[PDB]
């Protein structure tokens, strides 16, 4: 998961 | 927005699309190549080909079981094209390039057409 | 193989996906949780949750046009997770947390699981 | 366009  | 992304999301959806096809479940189109047929999701062709984008939005077309691509299409074309589409990945040789391309140019898939004209443009 | 990849593939099929949803083309069921409905394309849900994977590969239920989720099921919770399989993008926030990890616990979305399970955790 |  990451941050867009 | 505030939203997390899950970078393998994408490329595990179109996995997963491609074990349906594979094992034939709720296919709901044949391809016709000349002698050739090929069975596909309408949703997963209309996402990667603006000729199938077209088709499908057609108020005819889009309930047809069957779609007859014009004679000059070459069915290894097609097949190669179309594990493209369920798999990200193009199996392009001297052998098919010319195929590939012209089958790519029919279905209106510009990113595939684009590498082919390079490969070309190199090996003149 | 001897394979070429075309990296934005996946993620340009699941923007193209998103897109025929939005304009309610090809869907083929309606997702009813309690009061709300949501149209979708079967093979998408299929490919991201294990509950409609198993659903839509019953030979009765496969055919069904309307899916009945469970009465405790959040229609926002729902809504957030459908976005998500169209998108990557989840939208998780403190206020609906505990409603999205339940409905991707139900629907069998492991990874969505997971970040809820370690979100939570950090706040404890 | 990459070798995987
Ligand atoms: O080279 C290409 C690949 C391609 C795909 C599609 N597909 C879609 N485009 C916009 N909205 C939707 Cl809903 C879809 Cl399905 C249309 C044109 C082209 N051209
Ligand atoms: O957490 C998850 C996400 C998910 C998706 C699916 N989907 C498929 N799996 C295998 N082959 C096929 Cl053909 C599909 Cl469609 C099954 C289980 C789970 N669990
Ligand atoms: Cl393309
Ligand atoms: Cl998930």
């Amino acid at each position: 998961w990451v941050i867009p | 927005d505030s939203c997390i992304q899950f970078t393998r999301h994408a490329s595990d959806v179109l996995l997963n699309l491609n074990r349906l096809r594979s094992r034939d479940i709720l296919t709901d189109v044949v391809i016709v190549v000349s002698r050739e047929q090929f069975r596909a999701h309408k949703t997963v062709l209309m996402a990667c080909s603006g000729l199938f984008y077209s088709i499908f939005t057609d108020q005819l077309k889009c309930n047809l079981s069957v779609i007859n691509l014009d004679p000059e299409i070459n069915p290894e074309g097609f097949c190669i094209l179309l594990d493209f589409m369920y798999t990200s990945r193009l199996n392009l040789r001297e052998g098919n390039i010319m195929a590939v391309m012209a089958t790519a140019m029919y279905l209106q898939m510009e990113h595939v057409v684009d590498t082919c004209r390079k490969f070309i443009k190199a090996s003149e």
